[PDB]
């Protein structure tokens, strides 16, 4: 019954606010690592970020997203300020009982499981 | 003509379940010379009670398939593609040259025209024994031109 959730995307312009939601439904996600990855359609899934039981955020996002985590809430959040017509695409979060695991600027998937059903964000002018 | 030197990296005790862990174990394999063998060593599940028994291997078909960046992505390449003219034995003292016997092995050729980094994965962060995590062991294999 392991399950995460993932919610908060929306239609926003340029400069605009979101924030994603990736609750967990039966197991503590203070206990794993959380990635949050975004694939336009067409492309290829990409890391955004990820939070550990430091930090990753991919280096187009520094400065206009963070990740945070909520013990109680068991959820974890992605606060994106200041979106650009380029951060368009679904998003996902998955788990990782890892750390989060970066090699050559990559955040390290091939543990990740729990994949939820993702979340749509457009930016649009 | 033959090959004297071999590199090793041997992740038999670092992986074991931790109070700090999961915690990244590292081992940085650099070539820049011909005709090296390269042996990983990784724990098997069962080699002790508990302790590794929910270990796993990334590529699961390693050495014949590695963990490569292409674009920002980490991909599954084989690497006999990655690197013409690698040597593979089928078996490493009598068992299959897979993970799932504890040990890889590949020969490095004499010549290679272009850097060439690539990763394999012995992953026991799934195991957990006692409120202790095991850690995840990465081998990168970092090849500068030569020959």
């Amino acid at each position: 019954q392991v399950q995460l959730q993932e919610s908060g995307g929306g239609l926003v312009q340029p400069g605009g606010s979101l924030r994603l939601s990736c609750a967990a439904s039966g197991f503590t996600l203070d206990r794993y690592a959380i990635g949050w990855f975004r694939q336009a359609p067409g492309k290829e899934r990409e890391g955004v970020s990820c939070i550990s039981s430091s930090t990753y955020y991919a280096d187009s996002v520094k400065g206009r997203f963070t990740i945070s985590r909520d013990n109680a809430k068991n959820t974890v959040y992605l606060q994106m300020n200041s979106l650009k017509p380029e951060d368009t695409a679904v998003y996902y979060c998955a788990r990782d009982h890892g750390p989060c695991t970066v090699l050559a600027d990559i955040l390290y998937d091939y543990g990740m499981d729990y994949w939820g059903k993702g979340t749509q964000v457009t930016v649009s002018s | 003509a033959s090959t004297n030197k071999e590199y090793v990296c041997d992740f038999t005790d670092q992986l074991k379940p931790t109070e700090s862990g999961p915690k990244v174990k590292k081992c940085e394999v650099k070539v820049n010379e011909p005709l090296i063998k390269v042996k990983i060593i990784c724990p098997l599940k069962g080699s002790v009670e508990k302790l590794y028994d929910n270990i796993e291997y990334v590529p699961k078909k390693s050495p014949y398939v590695v963990l490569t960046k292409e674009e920002t992505k980490l991909k599954e390449k084989l690497l006999s593609k990655l690197i013409y003219g690698l040597l593979i034995s089928p078996t490493v003292n009598e068992k299959e040259n897979n993970f799932k016997e504890g040990v890889i092995e590949f020969t490095l050729p004499p010549v290679v025209h272009k850097a060439t980094v690539f990763y394999f994965i012995c992953d026991n962060s799934k195991t957990e024994d006692d409120n202790k995590k095991g850690n995840r062991g990465i081998v990168e294999v970092y090849v500068e031109p030569y020959g």
